[PDB]
Parts: structure tokens; C-alpha cells; sequence
DNA sequence: AGGAATCCATTACT
DNA sequence: AAACGGAGACCTGGTCTCAATCTGCGTGTTC
DNA sequence: AGATTGAGACCAGGTCTCCGTTTCATGAGTCTTTCCCGCACGAGCGGGGGTGATCCC
DNA sequence: GGGATCACCCCCGCTCGTGCGGGAAAGACAGTAATGGATTCCT
């Protein structure tokens, strides 16, 4: 009568699509824990219960600490973890996957080993192509979300096209494809529209968040990769 | 050439100046990260953003695992930001001739005696099925284990003979550490050779190098002594956890994969685990100091 | 995106935190969420079994001319239709 | 103190995309026997339920009856006391929504569920099973998946449990 | 604004008439206002009705409502209709929700002029049957022809569904009939009456000032109820009777099929628009910050609250 | 042509066989349904459906009113289902020839000592404005209550001097009774002759004939004896209830309405304030039974 | 049409029964309905001037990727702005 | 000669 | 070391019954 | 008589630390093909609202 | 000319259609296992 599958964890089907989830969250000076099967970010004033399912990448800044079971719980959702620090990003993290079909990866493999195939993607790369702490915050937000979607669909960050030779080579090829488009005009606006006594970390990330949702850049992540991979 | 796979359990980690600080109740550790290549984390451990930062800039590998790798949870950047291994791993799957050679080597790694060059994927898949069926059959009566059949239920594993969960638990146990190592090594599990079209396609084509050697002997072992009214799965998991503590199995995957990926012995990078409370004597010359 | 809300009480603390991965928690045992209709049953199916003893109910965007529909299980607040209209029934003790 | 043990099974889960298959029920009060069951004809059966229990168009035509009359009789004899059963709230939700399609009327009963009270005495894990609960209370008989067998099974379950 | 007191609210808070549900049915239950909540005391328990989302709250046989309960319903403009056997028995309504009364003044000035009355009577019949030209004939044979179309429509629908028709036409004034066709159609029609009863009060239209029907205090409803009875409820009512089986509460089944027609028919948007067409109200965004005024034939309308002595 | 304006309070009303039975606090009344032409339902009164069906057939007018009709909440059908008064009302309001005629007729009723029918209404408000100002001053002199200028605020009821609050409170009590009779008899509240543009335009116009006679002096009287702090809003309501207890004002206005509408003497239907317990000997000739 | 969710802790019973005329009560002290932007805000003006010493919070659909914005007055579970994303702040011991 | 053990033929299952 | 789960611990916001008091929430000649 | 406010008693249930106990809940010796289910997308369209012309004063 | 009457878009909510990327579900792929008949041996 009941006919019930085992529960207490989550199958990727129960997770919303990589598009439905939000762009990113930023955390500072917090101790992340997993209480009552819930990921929590603990601040001095109090704690907050992040909805990991509805968020793509969860950035972490200086002076924050994360428990092991928290990383396990985030991996179930598959949300990516990015340790953001001073002067650019420092280290990356990821779960295992969100889609069980390796078609994009297999096609990604085909387009990376064949040198002529690399030239095709590189030529295809060019068509849709055409203060430091403020610009850095825009980069890492861009880096985190594009890493999450790449890791969500199983694409290999190691296999890049232009940026190559490092474990996150593909991310440095897909992230900069949009850096000069969205972040740069937003970053310039932050510098021009600036005032003393305002939280630059709060304000800069707030505006970049609006630009991403307004520009439907998250919508473009899946489609641009899919059309570039002929899938 | 030298890679260290340290496994910390039941402790926190920070730094003081440039070395990680294990916060176990037994003592205080200050292992420098210069010699650290891969850092495995077990259940009930903490790691701070300020500690992680040096790990990223020194090109180490942060990998969250279960108890000494019984299950894999998450990983990070591979060794020293080096993709010399995945790039070679990339060009093998795309080329069928390379895929024939790699798949053939996989079978001959399992059975060096049998001739493999004339065989193809279907031959390898068929012959392996014939071999494992023999291996299942002959070893079943060796442990006085009545084996009716191998049936695995992906949804409801609870209903069945004790071997099934035990074999499944033993099977999934090995899947963990092999996934963590290959992620640490820097090969995505997507690129399978015999198995394909799955997230862990490369895992299911690599774990078979040890399924007949580790999983099945221990699966029937716990099944033979399995008693009524017990979580055979949990007992099998505990036994697999004890087997993994020895790093001799771990030394094989790092060695076998490098051989499997046609890496020259000059480019082959051997590795070994470094226990915190059991390798103190040899880590002292390396600059590791201990406080209680 | 359509809105759905789930309430809980007298349920194991694991569930009370598990849904927080998906749905925010305004107060004690109440949740809100904006999920696709496909995601709704998956969360509810978990709630269908992870519930344990206690009491729970769910509201969501619906095509009924009010705008919402009601789901209650072993609740003192039984849902009864009134000519295709969701209403809360409170039987007297 | 009067209750009705109801057990039904559908060809799926969706409200509009699935249909009731079998309806059988017994009132468990004062220990008098009025065992009732019913069946519905049909022509399409999903493979999963086909392998789990076994249902075919030939069976439905030779034994099953009209949906409307069976539902009318059900509404007729469930109008006095509450509806009780294992995991019964989910079944009653769909059954009452089915009365909306055929316009049976306003079902008025407490949506209390036997399974929820059974889960209470353990509260250990997040998943429970019928044969797990039955063996916990000395009910060795397994699931016949039929109306009257499950009816008497839940009757014994109610006699053993008695949380009400 | 003023303070908010439990049980009262203004029109601005309440949603417009076009953003409200159809109706509720209640049977063998008591209505009471407990803890400032409109409630139904049924046999088993209680239920709180969100009256703001209620066009009209129908009352079947064996229902009771207290004085305080009516007051709560009257604040939100929900009409009260008592529908027992033999159709509806009585009507009830509260204050007009909308503060302007320009709809009401047009109705009075239009009904007096027979030329205006005739043109509206021709406008009202045009919506019923746009395929016909009726810009010539006068009232005495509108009842014949509108009636003939109604009688013929009833006959054809009955034959198609195969339900025998006694030839007795639905008369809300002392309806008669007990056969399953009777309460099937009678209950269906009174559902249409309830929504119409509230909206005329909601927009501030006099219920007793109608064109085609005169001679009783609820005339205007009958004239505008006919605008959709032959297009909505009659097709639904006969469908229920044809599929009706022995020993089933067809009133419930019939009542449900109405709302499906009501929602899909887009009646609220259509029906409110139709009253505008009948009244020929010009379209303009009237602020009406000054609702009340003093009549002044010489100079339009002078405001209020002024002592004109000095 | 007698209309029974029966008022009932604290009662539950149903029917036994064919007559309305009233189950009030201190007994049970069984008034026949034929007598009930217009019912005044006071606070805390319950109605049964069968009684509604019985009273729906007789054309009885059902109006939900406050204590002794102090405040009006909702109304049902008109008296005896008649609509002649409403129709005549519509004709009179539409044409100026009749609009002036009734306008002078009410204005004359407010000036018993002066005939100003021939003077244009432009100064009639000026003439009326002087009268109320004269009435305000002389009433203030009699009760020695200071009075400078009536100032009020619909959004600020509590603020301001008590007399304006008391005067405003008493006026609302007056609208309730007059709005009850017009709804029961079938007048349209929207169709106002002098006031126009609001749904109560007639109500303020018809009650304007009783501004200077009852509501204003009572408000001045009660405020004179009232001191600071007391809720004059309810105090004014309760005393206006006392002035409505007799029902003489009920008879006075019910005759004035159709008199204002130029209804012929034959059409002058009279409302008699019958009461269940205030007219014990008056109902018993008709054959009514009483229960205690 | 955006969805509205209402919660109440320690509020006078008059408002608890009065607001039922707009929302249905899925759970005790928890109310929900489907209004527009104008009507919902006026219902805030009702609760804000009758709750007194109490606790109330609401959620309604908004132009944030989470899909809803939090509204709260005098509640234990405050709201904290995480770069525009409304998340429940719960003070601790 | 008949059955029975053996072998082969063969379907059948892992 | 984390986290769950249970068994305690006592918490309080809600439900309920009980008299007591109330019939109700108020601009239209206010500038 | 029906309803609200308040005081009164109640207490189930949320919350807490303490204590014990785990380190988890369990597949894929074979992929391939052909399927089915989906809500996803665009895009068609009604439908009036707004806008724009003529039509009537 | 203004209001009154008859028609203009836009376009956007609404509806619907395919349809795509996912199911699940079978159906393929090889050597042995197992069964039975033919062969051979045995009474």
C-alpha cells in the first residue's frame, strides 16, 4: 500500500534544475554546521538556515569554518563551494554531479582532443564575445556560478580550450567569456556611484546580483554551452 | 614523484603560521603543507577558510571522504594544478583504438594469463561476465555460503539474502576511495572505457581491478558469519573500513592507474598514506612536530 | 514562479531541518517555497514518509478559481471541498 | 466508537492522469461481519503494478464493474463513521478528489492515519514498511494486496495498536 | 485612514467584484460569528469562510444565521440568498460596496424615458441573440419571442439529452416540481441568481427597477439574469439530469458543474461589462474624491459640509 | 392599509406549522406570519430557514437593524413585494419639475413659520444654514453648553470637543431608523433629491427633516449632563434608543415619505410600531398564543 | 497573482478570527491567501494596528531570484539581507 | 532389449 | 571531532471553561 | 440571547542539556535502442485596453 | 469642435502545440549451465 522508496537524502530529481536555483550567496566570519539535517551558517548575533537546494554556488570568505557533514550535505544538493579571499579566488570545491548523462562531457572530450575541433570551438568562442576589491567581488561571483553549472552537468573543468594546463582550465575559458560583458559596466558603475561609510562588499555584490538576474545570464549558461557543444 | 595522502579523523584543522593544526583531543599537530599533496578528511572534522587558503596556493588537494575513504563526498583542485593526467586520459576514450588498448589492459590486469589482444569490448564484457560467474560460483561454496543468485535492488535493498546487502555494501565501499583518489589524481569519472554513459563510467571501469580481490572475499566473509536480526550492510561496511586503513591497497590504485594511463615510469608518481599517530617517527625528519 | 508552503508540527527535528534545504522557515514548523510543480511532490513525498508522527499540511498555487488548493494528512484540520473549493474542517471533540 | 477500514489501489499517483482500480472496505466496530469488496473494469494497466500484483484487462472485464456505481455504494456505506486505514490519508485525498469528478457529494470524516501513530513508537529512521510494522506487532501474515485480506490485516493492526 | 476595528473594513481593502469567487452552499448547519469570524456550525465541526472571496453565500433548508452573523457578512458585501425547495424563498443584502452611485442614477433616468427604455430593451435582447434584428418591435412581443426562444431552446436541449421536459418553464416565483429533472434545473438556476444578486448591490444598482420585468421588488435581477440563463445554466442543468443516476444527490453534482462553466465562461468579466453596455456608461477614470454632493440645477453640484448662511 | 413594523430582540425565530414562532429570552411568541409585514431584527437575534421560507411567501420585509433600529446593517425584500413607491420615487427624482417640488416640500417642512417655496434654492441653503446655526445657538443657551463652531473629522472620532462628537454620534443613530424604513418600504437609498452622489444621498436628505427636531437637542442634552472621559459615542446611542422606544418617530416618518412623494391618500400605507410585549392586549384579539 | 502567507504568535484572538474573512487557516496561527499588491498591504495595516504586543510575519512574491520577499514586524525570527536574498535570521542563546 | 550411464545436442540462464 | 537520538528537563502559547458585560466602530450646513 | 473580554487553569508541544553512539543506510559482470513519460519552449492568439479613426451634437 | 460612434493597433496574459531531455523497459551481446535426447554401455 505505502510503496515508499528510502528517504532522508535527495535524488537529483528532487533537486530543482540548475536554472531554477539562485546565483550565489556570500558568507563571512561564520561557523558552518549541520544540525537536524540542515546546513546552518552561524554568526555571532545568530544563525541562518540557507536553502541549499535553491542556490547554485555558496561562496565563503575569510575567517569562516565549515564542518565535514556540511560539505556532505551540500554535495547532496550539488551546490558548489568556492573559497573567496583577498586578491582573487583562492581554492575551489565541487560535489560529484547533477546530471547522469555524460553526453556533454563525451562531446567535450571530442572537441578537446582533436586539434581541429579545438579550433572550431575557439572560433565559435569568439562570436558571442563580440576598486580592486570591487572588481574582484564581481569575478569570484562569476567564477563561482559558472563553476557550479559546469560541475552540475558533469563538464570537466580540467579540459579547457584557451586557458589550459591547470585543473580549473575550462572554467577560466567559460567564465571570461562573460566577464567583459556584464561585470565590467557594473563594476564601473560601482566606482562612479560610490560613497564613504557604505558596505562596499554588501553593495557591490548586491548590484552584481541584480545584473545577473536581470540579464538572464544564468539562462544563457546552459544554452550557450549546449549550442557550443552541438547538443 | 612523492605524494602524501593524509587522513585526519575526529579533529579540527587551522594553522598557526604556515602549517595545519590538527585539533584532536589526543594532541596538537603542526604538519607543514609543503610536503602535503592530498588531504583526506573524515567524518566529524572542521576546516576554516583561513586554513584552506594556503592549501589552494600551494597546490594541494582537499577531498572530503567518509571513514578513510569508505564513501566519497566532495573534492577540490587536483595536484599542483596539473592536468598532465586528464589530458592523456582525455585522448584515450575518444580514440577507439586507444579505447581498445586501455580496455584490453583492464582485462589483462584482471587476468594476465588469458590472451586479450584479439578481444573487443563485447568479448571483454562477455569474458569478464563468464569469469566473474565462475569466480562467484567457486568462491561461494568455499565459504559455505548458499548463493542463489546475484540480484541487486537499487530501490529496496533491504529485502533479500544477507549476501546481497553485504556484497552491495562491499561493492559501494570500494567505489568511495577509488573515486576520491581519482578525483585527487585529477581524472573525471565521466570518461569510461568499457562502461560508459554515466557519471562514474571511469570508476566502474577502474574499480573492477580490485572487485575480485577485495570486495567479494570480504563480502562473503561477513556474510558467512552474518547472524539473524543484524544490519549485514553495516557490518560489511565496518569490515571494508578496516581493510582500507592499510595503504597497500591505496598504493595500488595510484600505481595501477598510472600504468593504466600509459604514464612512463619517469612520470609515474608513487604515493603512500601518512598516519598522524602512526607515522610520527618518519615525519619528524620532515619537520612535523607533535604536542600533547 | 508558483508559490507553495508547507507547515509542520510534532515532527522529528531531522525533518524540521531537512526541508530548510528547500524551503525557508518563517516560524515554528511553517515553510514557504517557489518550486516547479515537479519539485512539489518530491518534497511532499519526503514529507509523506519522513513525517513520522505529528501533523503537517501544504498549500500551493492551484488552478482552482480561488488560487490555491489544500492537502492535509492526519490533521484535526480536515480539508473538505465545497463545490470544487478548498475549506478547513475542524471537527468538534 | 465506530471506524471503517478502507483499502484502495490506483494505477498511479496523479489526480487527473490516474484512475481508481479496486475498492474494498470493512467497518471495524462492534465485531459484526459485513465484508465487502468491489472492482473496476479497465483496459490499460501500468507495467510496474502489473509485475507487483498482476492486473490485466481480461480480469477487469470479467470481474470489475462500473466506476460510478461502485463509488456510489462506497459513499453510501461510508457516510456513518470515520475512514481509517494504513497510510489512509493519502488514499482518502485522492478518493475524495475522485468524488469531485463524479459528484458524489461532501465527504465528512476525520482524515486521521493509522501509519502515523505506528511510526511514533520508533521515530528512529525516516522510512518504514508494512511488513516492518506488522512483524513488530505479531502480524506474521504478509500482503495479499486484495481488499478483504488487507481489510482483516488492518483490522488486526487496529486491535493490536489501539492508540485511539 | 481611520482605526481598524474587528469586524469592519472599507471598500479599498476589499477586492473588486471581478476578483471574487462564485458562491458557497450550506445544508443543515448553523451560521454564527464567533471570535469575529463568520463560521458554519455543521453536524461534525465548524468551518471559517473567507467572506471577502465570496460573491454570495447560499442558504439551503435547515440553516440558521444570527443577527451578528449577518452584520459581519454585510460589511464585505456578500449577499444572503435562501434557496430551499421550490427554488429561492427570500433575498437579503447589505450596503453597496462601491461609494460612487453613478450607476444607480443612470438606471433611474434611463428607465423613465420609454425611448431610452425601448433602446435598452433592444440592446438587452441584442446580446441574447445578436443574429437577429430587433430594432423595431415593442415590449409586448419581446416576452413572446424571448420566451419562444427560451421554450424552444429548452425543448431542443431536453430532446438531445433525452430528458423528457414537462413543458413547465422555470418560474422562480413559486417553482413547482419534484421529479429529478426539476431540482436539477432549479438548483442550477438559483446559483446564477446569487451572483447576480450580489453584483447589483456591489455596483449599487436598484434590484427592483427593471425594464423587461416589473411588478415585484426583485425585477431588475430577472431582466439581467435572463442574459445568461439560456446560455450558461440551462445547458449545464440538462447535462446533469441526463447523466443523473438513481439514488444520488444531483444537487451537489449539478452545483459543481455550474462553477466549471462559471470559471471557463469568464462570467464576472463579461457580466460586469454587460451591465455597462446596458447602462451605456461612458468610460472615464473618475477619481470621485468627493462622493457626496448637493444637487444644484442652476450650477451642477455644490459640495457638502458648508454653512451657506454667511 | 396597515403595516406592522414589529421589532424583536434577543430571540430565535422559526416556524412550527404555518406561523412564525419567536423563542426569545423570557418566553416564546407565536405571532402569525400574515400579520408580519415588516420585521425589525435587533441585536442577538437568530433566524431559521423554515421561518424565512414562510415569511418569504408573505412578502414580509426583512431588515437587520440595531437595538430598536438604532443602526442599519442589511436588508431583504420590500414590504409585500411592492415597488410602486420606488417607481414613483424614480420618476420624481429624474424630472426637475418634480425635483423642485419635493425639494421645496422638505425645505418647507423645516420652516413651519416661513413659506420660502417661491425663492430659488440658492439662498435656501443660506436660509437653512441660518436656521441650524440659530438652532445650535439657542440649544446651547438652554443647556449652557459652550459652542463656537461645529468641527469634526471622520478619521478622528475621539478628538475634538465632546459636543461635536456627541452631535455626530446622535446623528448616526438617526440614520439607522430612517434607513431601515426606506429599505423595508422599498425606497432606493442612492436616489437622493438634495444630496446626490453617495449611496446614502436620500438617507441624509430624509433624515434632514428630523435633524432640528430630535437628534440635535438630545445630543446637546446628553452632552450637558455628561462629563469628561465617558464614551459619549455609546451614551448618545443609548438615549437616542430611548427616544425610539415609543416608536412615535417611526409613525411620523413613515407617513411623511409617501407624503413627500405626492402619493394619493389611498396609497398612504401606515406603519404601526407593534411590539410583542409592549402590545400584549393588542395582539391577543387576532388569535396569538404566548409561552413563558 | 502573487501569493500571501501570514503567521501569528501571541496575537489577540479578535484578529485571529477576523483575518479568517480574508485568508484560510492551514495551521493554527498560520494564514494564507492569494491577493494583489494593493489588497495585501492594506491587510498589513489591519494586523499592524491590532496585533499590539504580538508577533506576525508575511511572505509575498517579489522580483528576487528566490521568488519572494519577507515581511516581518515584532517577531522572534528576524530577517537578514544576504546581498538581496531574504533569509530567516533566528537569534540564539 | 531395456535400461542406464554417457555424451552430445541443445535450450537456457548469468 | 561532529551529529543524531533518546530521555530527561520545564518551558508557554494556545485551547478551553467560567462569569461579566454588551448589543456595538461615530463627518454630510466642519471651516 | 448571541458575542467579546478577561481571569482562570491547562498542557501539548517546542526547546534545552545530558547522555549514549555512531561515523551509515547500501547498484549498475553491459551498453544500446526504443521507447515512453515530461514540463519545457515558442507562438498563436483575444481582447480589451488603449489608441485612433469616424459619427453625432 | 466636443462628444458620441465605430474601429484601429499592441501585446500580453492565456492557451496550446511540439518537443526535448529525460524517464523505464526491453532488447540485445557472449560463453557456460543445465536439461534432454542420442550414443554407448550394460543385464
Amino acid at each position: 500500500m505505502a510503496g515508499p522508496i528510502i528517504a532522508g537524502k535527495s535524488e537529483s530529481s528532487e533537486l530543482p534544475r540548475v536554472e531554477d536555483r539562485a546565483t550565489f550567496i556570500y558568507i563571512e566570519h561564520a561557523k558552518i554546521n549541520r544540525v537536524d539535517s540542515a546546513v546552518t551558517v552561524a554568526e555571532a548575533k545568530g544563525v541562518v538556515r540557507i536553502p541549499a537546494a535553491m542556490i547554485g554556488v555558496l561562496l565563503l570568505g575569510p575567517g569562516t569554518d565549515i564542518s565535514h557533514r556540511a560539505v556532505e550535505l551540500l554535495g547532496d544538493t550539488g551546490t558548489a563551494l568556492v573559497w573567496v579571499g583577498e586578491q582573487g579566488v583562492r581554492y575551489y570545491a565541487s560535489g560529484r554531479a547533477l546530471a547522469r548523462s555524460t553526453r556533454f562531457l563525451v562531446k567535450q572530450a571530442e572537441l578537446v582532443t582533436n586539434e581541429r575541433s579545438r579550433l572550431r570551438v575557439a572560433r565559435r568562442m569568439y562570436q558571442m564575445r563580440f576598486i580592486n576589491q570591487a572588481l574582484s567581488a564581481a569575478h569570484v561571483a562569476l567564477y563561482g556560478l559558472v563553476h557550479s553549472v559546469v560541475a552540475a552537468l558533469g563538464l570537466s573543468p580540467g579540459l579547457g580550450f584557451v586557458h589550459t594546463g591547470h585543473d580549473r582550465s575550462f572554467i577560466y575559458d567559460v567564465a571570461d567569456l562573460y566577464k567583459a560583458e556584464i561585470t565590467v559596466p557594473i563594476a564601473f558603475a560601482v566606482a562612479a556611484e560610490a560613497e564613504e561609510g557604505q558596505d562596499i562588499g554588501q553593495l557591490a555584490r548586491l548590484r552584481t546580483r541584480d545584473a545577473f538576474v536581470d540579464g538572464k545570464i544564468l539562462k544563457r549558461m546552459v544554452k550557450d554551452l549546449q549550442t557550443l557543444l552541438e547538443i | 614523484d612523492r605524494a602524501t595522502f593524509i587522513y585526519i579523523e575526529h579533529a579540527k584543522i587551522n594553522r598557526v603560521d604556515s602549517a595545519v593544526t590538527v585539533a584532536e583531543a589526543k594532541g596538537v599537530v603542526r604538519i607543514p603543507a609543503a610536503m602535503i599533496g592530498v588531504l583526506l578528511l573524515g567524518p566529524g572534522t572542521d576546516i576554516s577558510h583561513r586554513a584552506v587558503e594556503l592549501l589552494g596556493d600551494t597546490g594541494t588537494a582537499l577531498v572530503w571522504v567518509g571513514e578513510q575513504g569508505v564513501r566519497y563526498y566532495a573534492s577540490g583542485r587536483a595536484l599542483a594544478r596539473s592536468t598532465r593526467f586528464l589530458v592523456k586520459q582525455a585522448e584515450l576514450v575518444t580514440n577507439e583504438r586507444s579505447r581498445l588498448r586501455v580496455a584490453r589492459r583492464m582485462y589483462q590486469m584482471r587476468f594476465p594469463t588469458e590472451d586479450v589482444s584479439k578481444l573487443t569490448m563485447q568479448q571483454l564484457r562477455s569474458h569478464e561476465g563468464a569469469r566473474v560467474r565462475r569466480k562467484y560460483r567457486e568462491l561461494s561454496k568455499k565459504y559455505n555460503v548458499p548463493w542463489k543468485k546475484r540480484v541487486y535492488n537499487p530501490d529496496d535493498f533491504a529485502g533479500g539474502d544477507p549476501i546481497n546487502q553485504a556484497l552491495s555494501a562491499a561493492h559501494v565501499a570500494l567505489y568511495g576511495l577509488v573515486h576520491s583518489v581519482v578525483a585527487a589524481l585529477g581524472l573525471s569519472p565521466g570518461l569510461g572505457f568499457v562502461h560508459t554513459g554515466h557519471d562514474r563510467s571511469f570508476i566502474y571501469d577502474v574499480a573492477d581491478l580490485y572487485k575480485a580481490e577485495i570486495t567479494v572475499p570480504i563480502a562473503f566473509a561477513v556474510a558467512a558469519e552474518a547472524e539473524e536480526g543484524q544490519d549485514i550492510g553495516q557490518l560489511a561496511r565496518l569490515r571494508t573500513r578496516d581493510a582500507f586503513v592499510d595503504g597497500k591497497i591505496l598504493k595500488r590504485m595510484v600505481k595501477d592507474l598510472q600504468t593504466l594511463l600509459e604514464i612512463p615510469e619517469e612520470g609515474q608518481i608513487e604515493a603512500e598514506p601518512l598516519s598522524l599517530w602512526d607515522d610520527k617517527e618518519k615525519l619528524v625528519p620532515y619537520g612535523v612536530n607533535y604536542s600533547e | 514562479m508558483p508559490m507553495t508552503v508547507i507547515t509542520l508540527k510534532n515532527v522529528p527535528q531531522s525533518l524540521r531541518g531537512d526541508l530548510t534545504r528547500w524551503m525557508q522557515e518563517i516560524a515554528t514548523g511553517v515553510y514557504v517555497g517557489n518550486f516547479n510543480s515537479r519539485i512539489r511532490e518530491y518534497l511532499w513525498r519526503r514529507v509523506q514518509e519522513t513525517m513520522g508522527a505529528g501533523e503537517a499540511s501544504m498549500c500551493f498555487a492551484a488552478r482552482n478559481e480561488l488560487g490555491y488548493d489544500f492537502l492535509t494528512e492526519n490533521a484535526s484540520r480536515s480539508v473538505i471541498d465545497y463545490d470544487g473549493l478548498p475549506l478547513i474542517f475542524i471537527p468538534k471533540e | 466508537i465506530r471506524y471503517v477500514v478502507i483499502d484502495i489501489e490506483t494505477d498511479g499517483k496523479d489526480a487527473k492522469r490516474n484512475h481508481i482500480l479496486e475498492i474494498g472496505a470493512i467497518r471495524c466496530e462492534d465485531g459484526k461481519e459485513t465484508h465487502f469488496t468491489a472492482l473496476i473494469s479497465g483496459d490499460a494497466v501500468p507495467p510496474s503494478i502489473t509485475k507487483l500484483t498482476g492486473i490485466t484487462a481480461t480480469l477487469l472485464q470479467k470481474e470489475g464493474q462500473e466506476e460510478k456505481k461502485v463509488l456510489t455504494a462506497f459513499r453510501e456505506f461510508i457516510g456513518d463513521d470515520d475512514l481509517v486505514g494504513y497510510h489512509v490519508s493519502f488514499d482518502i485525498e485522492f478518493l475524495r478528489q475522485a468524488f469531485k469528478k463524479y459528484g458524489l457529494g461532501y465527504l465528512k470524516n476525520k482524515t486521521h492515519d493509522l501509519l502515523r501513530i505506528v511510526k511514533k513508537e520508533q521515530l528512529f529512521q525516516a522510512d518504514y514498511k508494512l511488513e516492518t510494522s506488522l512483524q513488530s506487532y505479531g502480524i506474521h501474515k504478509k500482503v495479499p494486496h486484495r481488499a478483504l485480506g488487507d481489510a482483516e490485516l488492518v483490522k488486526c493492526l487496529a486491535k493490536k495498536l489501539n492508540k485511539f
